[PDB]
RNA sequence: GAGCCGGUAGCGGGCGUGGAUCCCUGGAUGUCCGAAUGGGGGAACCCGGCCGGCGGGAACGCCGGUCACCGCGCUUUUGCGCGGGGGGAACCUGGGGAACUGAAACAUCUCAGUACCCAGAGGAGAGGAAAGAGAAAUCGACUCCCUGAGUAGCGGCGAGCGAAAGGGGACCAGCCUAAACCGUCCGGCUUGUCCGGGCGGGGUCGUGGGGCCCUCGGACACCGAAUCCCCAGCCUAGCCGAAGCUGUUGGGAAGCAGCGCCAGAGAGGGUGAAAGCCCCGUAGGCGAAAGGUGGGGGGAUAGGUGAGGGUACCCGAGUACCCCGUGGUUCGUGGAGCCAUGGGGGAAUCUGGGCGGACCACCGCCUAAGGCUAAGUACUCCGGGUGACCGAUAGCGCACCAGUACCGUGAGGGAAAGGUGAAAAGAACCCCGGGAGGGGAGUGAAAUAGAGCCUGAAACCGUGGGCUUACAAGCAGUCACGGCC
RNA sequence: GAGCUGGGGCUAGGAGUGAAAAGCUAACCGAGCCCGGAGAUAGCUGGUUCUCCCCGAAAUGACUUUAGGGUCAGCCUCAGG
RNA sequence: GCGAAUGCCGGCAUGAGUAACGAUAAAGAGGGUGAGAAUCCCUCUCGCCGUAAGCCCAAGGGUUCCUACGCAAUGGUCGUCAGCGUAGGGUUAGGCGGGACCUAAGGUGAAGCCGAAAGGCGUAGCCGAAGGGCAGCCGGUUAAUAUUCCGGCCCUUCCCGC
RNA sequence: GCCUCUAAGCACAACCUGCGGGAACCCGUACCGCAAACCGACACAGGUGGGCGGGUGCAAGAGCACUCAGGCGCGCGGGAG
């Protein structure tokens, strides 16, 4: 919960809390780790005007933020990321990987 | 540095009727020597910088809301056309 | 400052005062006077070459005149 | 625009002094415009002004180790 | 490593895995005042001289480079080329330098050489290689600690003030210059042979330098930055990085239950209530760079140190020494010495000359009246870590738009105010009303948690219920009793 | 008129001025005002906090620039004997 | 580990709903606007100034001045009124004034005399005045300001030429 | 400012003078402003510098009385008394 995060806009699951069904990290943070899970809010019942429709009531009510979240998954859900290993030249890849793994890479999912 | 932009238009109604009549008002770098605008005004607005005058206004109240402050510092200044001609779009736009 | 020596410094401090004698010839000391004060010198002059002045002090000074007198 | 620091590099003397004067004067223009555009304008200011210094931060570069 | 346009949302707009926000190092102009210096001037503003430019050219007007003052060295020529200066919480050196109060007065005495004004050096200055100590036949630079005695001692001997060698500990280089002797020299005056000015050999260290004879002599010693090259050490960014899920009462859960896990890392904070395996890039260890600081270890660069007896002497400072006026010293006046100077006197070359017993006769001690920095104690602006150190009236006054509000002429004075909620979900819409603010509905675990809105007690003011009260003088109360409820 | 008066300045708190009573000197200067030596001194008064248990004081001697203060003495309390 | 120090800081009562509303220069009516107007707006009666409560310049103030809204706060109450709150807009001059010029007292200060230091003193030159000196005035136009804007009239100095 | 000579240039392009043509920047104004905007901690009846201070009346005149312009009716009301 700092200038270093978890899990981006990447996807997992709650443990302790609401919901656990894990989802879309629509987006999260820098410093308070404050981050979106499109699960668990309300509707603000708001507004008077047209702001808000002509008859105002704000719509998705989410804003995630304890950091119990039951972050990544491989083909291994509950975890807990690693580092790497390389392999490669300039080889960062800091993927993420234990038990089961699960890298993000750049292609077919973020 | 060295670089002739100088100025914000007078967006002032008052001013405007003026403007329509042949000569207009603006509002500068606070410290344009007079003939330091005519030669803004002339080689900027390719104009024949007729008169111009220098009047300065600083901005005093505006409170916010646990402590205060005023605003800073507005400088207004006019200058004549000639025939009355240039400042086309500012003028005839509004 | 301007008010030395030339010759080195002289313009300088001192405290004094006193009491009464009678000492080692019938009596102890005899004393009172916490005062302070000043302390010095003289002034001078000759000739560099047909045109000068001197300044100075005192006896460093006759030294002196002597010495740069050498040249 | 990192182009921008590119071209930039490019020109030198005369060129760069008239070039990032003339643009100088478009910001102008933008001046001018605090109250038409406006919503997409946003970017012509701020960046605008980042360019424009740019050009400054490079004659001075130049020249600089010039003499 | 993948989000960011600070503290600010909100509007209305964006850039970025063809390393965006951002962490450090170098940048780049860098408004005007401010030691300010081109000139003036009640700072933060108005003047102008020189060369450059742009404008309708010139007189106007800007961007521009420009133009004090001081001492300092050089080409003194006409002088061009160096340095200072201005700050800084506390420590530093010197410069000048005070009453209280005590001595139950108070004049010597005392707080003290302190408070305090000033100048100035630093990153530490200070002192710093013995005319030292001390008395045995030794010591051996200076600084800082403990011991030295609170004795030796200092004095209306009263109040008090109060040593030093040594010893123990730490920290241990010792080097230099005029010293005319010499030479050479450049200038001399005047000529020959003095003095002045260079480079030297000597360029003293525990005293010899040098000039004369001979004995000489032909590789280790490194700077108090001598100096230079790297392990550069940090600065700020790194990185990994030990092992649990199931259940369960629960708004909750990490708790309570079942088993399963780690540990050269059961220090801590954090996750909706008390988690070694959910959060922390920590103690576990490891991490590192082309910039900014060197004690190292090493080298090289090493200026410059580094012999023997003889002989007529020339050779470290104008002042020691002596008298009086005074400072320092544990001494206040004294039988009172040493060092330190203000006055008048006013010299010695190491058979010299001060220093130990005022002073005399002795032995002894040291070699002064030039200069150089280290290293061991001080200090705290600032960084970091810790606290039988504090809880918002104690804590820095100062926990956050307080050195500011506000009082004062200036100097100067100098507060208050922290805690709504797990997270905004914080109040749609309907109902009285000018509003406010009050009633509902939804939030919700609570809202007698509702915007100063945690916990929110005492004072005092209210609305309701029991008892009570108009022939009565009592701080209070209170012992008895009866009537109420 | 030794008048009254605006603007400009020069002198200051042991010193200013002072047609002088001790006058005035940023609103009560017989010696300015802020900060500082300072937490001065303060035999003078104010004040000098939970409970309970024992005992139980002297409100005089002596000299003191002391005399509504002290030093030594008488009375007290706790411990040994 | 505390009544207690006319103590310290911060609440809180008490007089007390009496004292008091800032000048003995007076009001009164009608219509009006408004949620409500003794206390705002127009209008008709009447008193007080008038050499001043009147005009003006300058000083010192520095927002405010106007126009639109608004009053919970502030006026020693009221209040839909304001210098109050909010927003916007508002002042410009070759010839007004100040400097682009002059000196006074007086301050500064190349030099000079000066001190234990920090300074003292100080020519010259400078800084320093609704005091010296210097080129216009009148009539018109905005919520607003003007010998500054407009216009009509009279100039001013310095620059290039001739 | 008028003159008035050095330097010295002028005097060949210096100064007085006509006309034409070109120029001429900085800060300042608004409103209060004998006062609820300035000074008294307040919308404090205190103070504060020059400018005519309209008219009628009185010997005289900035005193007087009514007033001209212009400015007010003092910022809490009613009621007996």
């Amino acid at each position: 919960m700092r200038v270093k995060m978890h899990v981006k806009k990447g996807d997992t699951v709650l443990v302790a809390s609401g919901k656990y069904k894990g989802r879309v990290g629509k987006v999260k943070e820098v410093l308070p780790k404050k981050y979106a899970v499109i699960v668990e809010g309300v509707n603000i019942v708001k507004k008077a005007v047209r702001v808000s429709p002509k008859y105002p009531q704000g719509g998705f009510i989410e804003k995630e933020a304890p950091l119990h979240a039951s972050k990544v998954r491989p083909i291994c859900p509950a975890c807990g990321k690693p580092t790497r290993v390389r392999k490669k030249f300039l080889e960062n890849g800091k993927k993420i990987r234990v038990c089961a793994k699960c890298g993000g890479a750049l292609d077919t999912e973020e | 540095t060295a670089y002739d932009v100088i100025l914000a238009p007078v967006l002032s109604e008052k001013a405007y009727a003026g403007f329509a009549e042949g000569k207009y008002t603006f509002w500068v770098h606070p410290k344009a020597t007079k003939t330091e605008i005519k030669n803004a005004v002339e080689t900027a607005f390719k104009v024949k910088v007729v008169k111009v005058n220098t009047l300065h206004v600083r901005g005093k109240k505006k409170r916010l809301g646990r402590y205060l402050g005023k605003r800073p510092d507005r400088k207004k200044a006019i200058v004549q056309v000639a025939p009355g001609q240039k400042i086309e779009a500012l003028e005839g736009l509004i | 400052m301007k008010e030395g020596i030339h010759p080195k410094l002289v313009p300088a401090r001192i405290i004094c005062g006193c009491g009464n004698v009678i000492e080692t010839y019938s009596t102890k000391p005899e004393i009172y006077v916490e005062v302070c004060s000043k302390c010095h010198p003289f002034y001078t002059g000759q000739q560099r070459f047909v045109d000068t002045e001197g300044r100075v002090e005192r006896f460093q000074r006759r030294y002196g005149d002597s010495y740069r007198k050498g040249r | 625009m990192r182009k921008q620091l590119e071209e930039a590099r490019k020109l030198s003397p005369v060129e760069l002094e008239k070039l990032v004067r003339e643009k100088k004067r478009e910001l102008m223009e933008l001046r001018f415009q605090a109250s038409i555009g406006q919503l997409s304008q946003n970017h012509k200011i701020r960046d605008l002004k980042r360019q424009i210094a740019r050009l400054l931060t490079v004659l001075n570069e130049k020249r600089r180790q010039n003499a």
